[PDB]
């Protein structure tokens, strides 16, 4: 049963990414359209930040998120 | 307190034609001292020995030609302006290390040759809008020129800034050649520094999956039974801008070049640029570099049409020489998506091959994040046209030294 | 608003992110403790199929769930 | 069909004697053929061309006492049993292609050197713990010993088979060395492989942010300037399981040893262990050892003590020298954790310096998950005691190709 | 007393290509001379044995002696090919070998430091066990012996028969003294200091060493020179010996041929390299047409009887796409001859376009002994030096000369060469 | 006609030690000979521009040059220092710089070759500007010229009097030499058989080109020898030459001194070595003193009036730690004395238990003039050779020697060496 | 100092010996011979051994005047 | 074949020389000069040119003779 709560929190996880996925490309539309850059080096640190709770591995999925969120580099 | 000095075969009948014919043209942003004193100072120089010697600039060249076929990237970078003040040993060391810290994270981020070229030895002179100041001073144009003291005498130009300028550029190659033959040029040591920036930067974290997976890759090499003996010696090769004619043309010396024939390479540098402000398509610093053996680069600014790079191309790579040529592009990360596109496609539909490089300094919201906006434009710009992303030319003083190092780890990642 | 929005969905994933890494070990002391291994191979692959939607990096964003999880291997 | 064969200097004086008393002891597991028989065969052995060169054995036992001192990892790997049969240039180029595959990524996860040992050239015998099988048959001992055919004939036990397994680790070891010394033991052809792997295996995406790790501290490596012919030549050593004693005595050769003085070689093979049912401490098996020259291992099953590992210990690494003996771990996944530690506390308290290597296999909830935990039990008895994981001891057959691929991803890992 | 060893009788690997098979068939139909007459059926049951053992030698090796070669047909190193005039299984031993590796090594050394280019080292050896007889029946009545892979040497009846077993007896002794070859030119006995230190030996205790003590001492310095500049045996070579031997016995030779490329195409994998004897190089002959169709570089030896016109037909048919040094052209033509026959065969061969190699054997058609094979290598240089074409290397056979012999030869080539 | 260049005047960087300076400022109370004489307060004005700009050498350089004078020391390299009598500002260009370092490569390679072992390149070059004199004045009735650094070669008061901006000047011309040297050694010029070649046109044009033409030969086929084993330039060296001049102008010296390490020392960072002339060699002196406290290898230049007693001072005060190759004790004797004062010297120093390097100075001391060039030489080698300790080294001059003959002179003691 | 003399006597004894020793050359050649015998070229080497080492590198060059450069 | 006789005479003639060259070099020593002259030698060379270039090779061996190897 434990196993069964893993299987929703995993479906919630992946939801809530997709979703952040999407936020995050129309706060680069909105930005790039009133003459900003696409990204915004403070706004990556911020996300970073915001995960080291997780421990060593809190930046890696921040920097995986923006990935998500803008896209790779040089593309 | 001054230092005193008391005051040679033709050239080929050709090369002293073209020479003169290029130096009759007219020449911005050049210095107001008196003819006879620059040519005293000109006639000491005509002797001294080079700061880079042909063989070098050949090599150059050759690995140049990498970087414009799509096989190696170009690194260009240090002082915004060398002063002779800080023309000291901490000074430049410090320069050497972040470029050679640079140059390993762009490797790993290429998966090719970087070359590397600092602004070293020799960038003295700078080009200047206006010649009155905001001190109501004469502007200050760098210290091969004159002072940057805020009065009236340091301002006025002064012709011994000649052989100063050569004196400082001359011990500062000499302390160059002497670090990168050095044991500190090892790959596995320069990137012990970059993973202490990791440690200490507040934005360590950002780059820290990154110098550990490059810190691998160097102990693989190293389990691979690669030892730094086996490796090539580091080279770092010299730049600046051409804008003083006097400087470099005093420091002109016939060798055989290339192709066999004797050709005059400028021996102040390995390469050598021409800036926005002194690139007119027939003034005398397009010209000069027309007679000059050595590789050279060309600034482009917002104002540069498809049909003038072209004209560029087809005068300064006559002879289709891979790597000859690069072209700087400075922008303005607001202009580099819509402005470089037509450019680039004029320019390779000509069969040349030149260099492009993007210079994010110079066109251009925090700063840091228009810079890095620039670079990540110009690499959209060559991933949409099939073309290669060659290079970057960087500065530092405004970009710090710490700043220039996270634009290394974020160009290697474009660079993925 | 947007902006807002990533803040909140963001806290969201930290705190499921946080108590799938406690359920994963809850199971891994349970299959320990019946005499079992902590790591088990074909349970891996679940999880980075069911990230797949992700894209590319879905199966990076699992691999990070797994090692917050059991933890790193050979430790 | 047949082949038909028509049937020396004296050892030193020491030398007779020690081998004499040595081979005089009780022998586990040895073939039951007539001793004239035998004594034919070992004299016809006694005179050919070795498998291996003591220059090779010397060179062995030096990279093995960097992985005893924590400064490489040793891997060990091929064919559960070779058989004639299958002694093919596909398999045997099947075989080193796998190990050369594991060695890539095993080294760039240890970020150490990797010495690379094959199960090769010689592993023809096995121990049964029964002599009738479940067909009611003399049970099969390996192709040096009788034939796999489920007929009484073909399992009696055949003294010929000394010498065609001879005739078959010679050519397998000339083809080894062949391969090694080719173009496609390259690193960057090699690691090719294990990317096609990540691309078609169904676990695949498990291991790709690996692969591709790898790939780029291969093409890192290359941008450095590092070519193929600036490494060194791969090398893949020789190893089996000293089992037949008329075999390994007849493969003796003296030669002077890393001391200066002759000694005894057995040059069938680079290196030989000792299994769990040959390796009783006052044997033939463990005192022929004592008299060679060769690294050696022994298999440690889960009735070892402490005190008799320390026997071993004692009794095969006299002189105390590094990387010559090798204790080979196999507990099964369930009781690694509790027995390994004391065993490798009173060894290491010795001052000797064993080799501490992982066999997942034999002592062993799915089979790949209990041999993957087995291992990663072995790194957590030795990340606690603050010792030296040395290496991994893996049969490919039960784990196939593909498995054998992933257990070296996963043991890269580990050993981060 | 012998023993029998069974052979194995194992599974079979893929055919080769039925292109390259119908290719081959052709080539066999052709008369073969100097064959052993054992029964069909049973040879081919060797060779089939021998098509899924594992190789003596592989592609790459080949491909990479081509392009080495090509170098010595373009007048930029050197060949030198030597070792037992015949090898037996009795004497395949460590020792032997050993003794083999170490005086062509030997000889290596010192043709380079006189030719002042690299010597591309090919050993007779790892398949030498098959030669022709010009009678059927020797000097005590009983059938000629043919070496180890057709017959034995002891002179009885029974020995003497032609016995198919003994391809795989030949295989196997093939592939053990070349996994030895390998291991021996990977060890520190294969390097260039140790190598010559033996040469040095052989001046301070040989009766005719003050003739080459000179030569040997400025190798020497050359050699110290090489370290002082700062040259490691870690990075030289490492030293490469190929093998050769004579494509006899073409049972043998048909069942180790493998597949490999750009197109697909037949190696002899039994060896490097291989050459076609003065009694089987029949222009319509199966020998010929077999080196037709492998990949290997060959040679063909070139007896007294040659004319400059069957010389531009060996070159036609053996290198028709004009790749230099594939074709190995082997002189022996006896040191009172050689230099009047060899020249109108040169300049012939020369005015084809193609670039073989100019190989001199001085021992097949040879006042003393060592004079004559001293002699016909001098002949055969002179003619070179007078046509202006490359004296590209030599063929010596150990046993004709000792070890001390060939030494001597080596030196005094040097001298030729300079 | 002149132009004067104004000095920036520039910001200080952290000063040595106080420690350090401690020592040093102790040493340098010792009374120094043959100093120029211009104001303290001028001199200290200059001092302190030297004190901030760019070093010619760097420290990890000269503990490289410490390890190669080590095995120097030891028997197993031989030193080869060599250059200009007198460095001037006016002859300080490309073509007089490139003509030096040729030469001495050219040298070397002899020199290695004969000696069988690694030659060590030290150049009179980047900072030999200063000299002593015996008289103040001179036969035009003239302060004495006393070298660059101190005043002007023109024979008039105005330029002889002693001008402390000539420290600077002396520095910019020795980095700019210095960068030069560097640029030069890691090209193709510095390709063994390049050099080599310029040797064998020495020999096809030189009058006494047959003395030198067999060596010459036997080192292009070492060379070639070299090539055809596969050794690449890509892989050799790349050239090292060391800097080095007569330290006598302990103003420049002292301004040029820096920090590096176990324990904080000072390096001479205007050259790599130095060494100390036969008339400032005071055992009390500044001279000595100044290079007991720095790190850099030293020599001390001996002539005919040192006894065994003072040298074994010298070895005591100026390699304390027992360090082989620190201390070099340079030979300059005559001809005529070499041979009968040398080896008295040579053996109480040998029973100190230290390892110097020793060094023959064939010019200073010195029927014709290269005969007894020569023959000094010889004669220091003849010592050695009775004594069973090492010849390490020569320290020749060119102007004394024309280039020609000082390529001569390393053929011959070449052949000495062997 | 002779020895001028001594030099231009043995420069004539030379001379002559490489005369004889080609037109020993010719003759065996005309007769069907080798134009090298390495027992003679050691009986030449074994001639000079009391000059010391040297004396091998002086016979080997009065081979070499006589029989010319091997190869050539 | 005259020429054991050639070769006893010059072995004799050069035995002679290498007599001589040593008592010149002590008579310049004894009164104050240099055992080797460069000059000297060179004569010596330019003497044998007539041989070929094999001459200055017999030169310089007689010169050893004479005078020892340098170095020694």
């Amino acid at each position: 049963t434990l196993r069964e709560e893993i299987d929703r929190l995993d479906a919630e996880i992946l939801a809530l990414v997709k979703r952040r996925a999407e936020v995050s490309k129309a706060i680069g539309k909105a930005r790039m359209a009133s003459g900003g850059t696409r990204l915004v080096h403070s706004r990556e640190m911020k996300v970073i930040e915001r995960y080291s709770e997780l421990g060593p591995d809190g930046k890696d999925l921040a920097i995986l998120l923006l990935r998500l969120g803008r896209g790779r580099l040089g593309h | 307190w001054t230092v005193d000095i008391p005051i040679l075969p033709p050239l080929p009948t050709d090369l002293r034609t073209r020479l003169d014919a290029a130096l009759a043209k007219p020449a911005a942003q050049q210095p107001t001292w008196p003819a006879d004193q620059a040519l005293a100072m000109r006639t000491v120089l005509e002797s001294v020995p080079p700061v880079t010697v042909p063989s070098e600039i050949v090599r150059l060249q050759e690995q140049l030609a990498q970087v414009a076929k799509g096989e190696a990237f170009l690194l260009q970078g240090g002082d915004c302006a060398e002063t002779f003040m800080d023309n000291t040993e901490p000074h430049i060391r410090g320069n050497v290390r972040a470029l050679l810290q640079m140059a390993v994270v762009l490797t790993y981020g290429a998966s090719m040759p970087v070359v590397k070229v600092a602004r070293i030895a020799g960038q003295y002179a700078k080009p200047r809008s206006a010649d009155i100041d905001a001190l109501g001073l004469r502007s200050y144009r760098g210290d091969m020129i004159n002072g940057f003291a805020p009065d009236a005498a340091a301002r006025e130009h002064d012709p011994s800034r000649l052989v100063r300028a050569y004196a400082n550029a001359s011990a500062a190659m000499n302390l160059v050649r002497a670090l990168t033959s050095s044991g500190l040029a090892s790959l596995h040591l320069v990137h012990d520094w970059n993973r202490e920036f990791v440690r200490t930067s507040p934005a360590g974290a950002r780059y820290e999956a990154l110098a550990t997976e490059i810190d691998r890759g160097l102990r693989f090499m190293s389990a691979c039974g690669v030892a730094d003996r086996n490796l090539q010696t580091a080279e770092i090769y010299a730049s600046h801008e051409a804008l003083v004619l006097d400087y470099e043309r005093a420091m002109l010396r016939l060798s055989d070049g290339d192709d066999g024939e004797p050709q005059l390479f400028d021996l102040s540098a390995h390469t050598v640029w021409i800036g926005e402000r002194t690139r007119q398509i027939d003034g005398a610093h397009i010209a000069f570099a027309q007679v000059i053996a050595n590789p050279v680069g060309v600034k482009l600014g917002p104002n540069m049409t498809p049909e003038l790079a072209v004209e560029y191309v087809e005068r300064l790579d006559p002879h289709n020489k891979p790597g000859r040529l690069t072209l700087v592009s400075r922008m303005g990360n607001h202009k580099v998506r819509d402005l470089l596109p037509p450019i680039v496609e004029k320019v390779q539909a000509t069969g040349h091959q030149v260099i492009w490089q993007c210079d994010p300094m110079h066109g251009n919201t925090r700063h840091f994040d228009r810079i890095v906006d620039e670079v990540q434009g110009f690499f959209e710009v060559h991933r949409a046209l099939g073309t290669h992303p060659g290079g970057i030319h960087v500065e530092i003083t405004r970009l710090n030294t710490q700043q220039s190092l996270e634009l290394a780890f974020l160009v290697a990642e474009m660079l993925r």
